[PDB]
């Protein structure tokens, strides 16, 4: 994520990788959405299930 | 409650800066 | 010298001390007196030491509590229309202690 | 100048503007907040000495000056970059012709050249395309 001059960006790539942990092999990162939010953001939390 | 383990990012986190196709 | 006189002339003699070739040291303006009205309209009361002016006009008055709040742009009363009128486009600060 | 919407008899001070901010404003960042501006030293959760309200009323009361009238200002921010366009003007829809030297004005990108179906791998979000040296090489058809 980043919000330079607004425009929140979400780049994503899904792969059922080996699944041990954060892997080492390189992978590109394709964008999904591009939305010009135009607001102020400073923190980051997350919801659960 | 969650853990705060630290790991090395390795080589990762490179996206497409723009919408412009390229090759070679 | 202008905030520590003994016979500050009242509203009928506005008693202005013109300011030129000075230094705008406003620390005295902060630490001096507990103050009762520190309203600033055209110039910020903290982002003002970075501004350089050609001339500055300071009028020393003696009034009551109601007149202290009465002194303001676009106001009417016994002191805001008959003795000393504050211009609508006035940019500056007021001091009341 | 908007004198017929921001002025009325006996004055009108509905509008507001800020002069007291803890720092300079970064571009296109809104700082709307009624947090009492205490410079001072003390907390000053409320109003009073050296701890004042951050925004004052513009005082747009009828007319008191040609340079003090109620001007309505609106800014239009375009983004002239290589990205899929949304707004245009008048449009002509001349049918695409390939294997011929034509003047093209594809989505605001004007130029002259020859077009042909290619075997590139444009990702659905890719619009303009390029070559080794930073020049428009292959533009995918937005329709077909
Ligand atoms: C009113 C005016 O024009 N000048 C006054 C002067 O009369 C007065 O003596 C001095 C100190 O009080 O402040 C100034
Ligand atoms: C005015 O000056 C005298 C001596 O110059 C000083 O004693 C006095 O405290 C001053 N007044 C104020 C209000 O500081
Ligand atoms: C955004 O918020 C941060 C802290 O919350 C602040 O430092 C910054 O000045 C703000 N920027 C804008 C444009 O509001
Ligand atoms: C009309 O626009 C839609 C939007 O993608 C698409 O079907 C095509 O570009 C146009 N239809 C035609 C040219 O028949």
């Amino acid at each position: 994520f980043k919000n330079i001059d607004g425009y929140f960006k979400i780049y994503s790539k899904h792969t059922p990788i080996i699944g041990r942990d954060f892997p080492q092999g390189f992978s590109a990162l394709e964008p999904l959405v591009d939305l010009p939010i135009g607001i102020n953001i400073t923190r980051f939390q997350t919801l659960l299930a | 409650t969650t853990t705060q383990s630290y790991t090395n990012s390795f080589t990762r986190g490179v996206y497409y800066p723009d919408k412009v196709f390229r090759s070679s | 010298e202008v905030f520590n006189a003994t016979r500050f002339a009242s509203v009928y003699a506005w008693n202005r001390t013109r300011i030129s070739n000075c230094v705008a040291d406003y620390s005295v303006l902060y630490n001096f007196a507990p103050f009762f009205a520190f309203k600033c309209y055209g110039v910020s009361p903290t982002k003002l030491n970075d501004l350089c002016f050609t001339n500055v006009y300071a009028d020393s008055f003696v009034i009551k509590g109601n007149e202290v709040s009465q002194i303001a742009p676009g106001q009417t009363g016994n002191i805001a229309d008959y003795n000393y009128k504050l211009p609508d486009d006035f940019t500056g600060c007021v001091i009341a202690w | 100048n908007s004198n017929k919407l921001d002025s009325k008899h006996s004055g009108n001070y509905d509008y507001w503007y800020r002069l007291f901010r803890k720092s300079k404003l970064k571009p296109f960042e809104r700082d709307i907040s009624t947090e009492i501006y205490q410079a001072g030293n003390k907390p000053c959760k409320g109003k009073g000495p050296n701890c004042y309200f951050p925004l004052q009323s513009y005082g747009f009361r009828p007319t008191y000056g040609v340079g003090h009238q109620p001007y309505r200002v609106v800014v239009l921010s375009f983004e002239l970059l290589h990205a899929p366009a949304t707004v245009c003007g008048p449009k002509k829809s001349t049918n695409l012709v390939k294997n011929k030297c034509v003047n093209f004005n594809f989505n605001g990108l004007t130029g002259t050249g020859v077009l042909t179906k290619s075997n590139k791998k444009f990702l659905p979000f890719q619009q303009f395309g390029r070559d080794i040296v930073d020049t428009t090489d292959a533009v995918r058809d937005p329709q077909t």
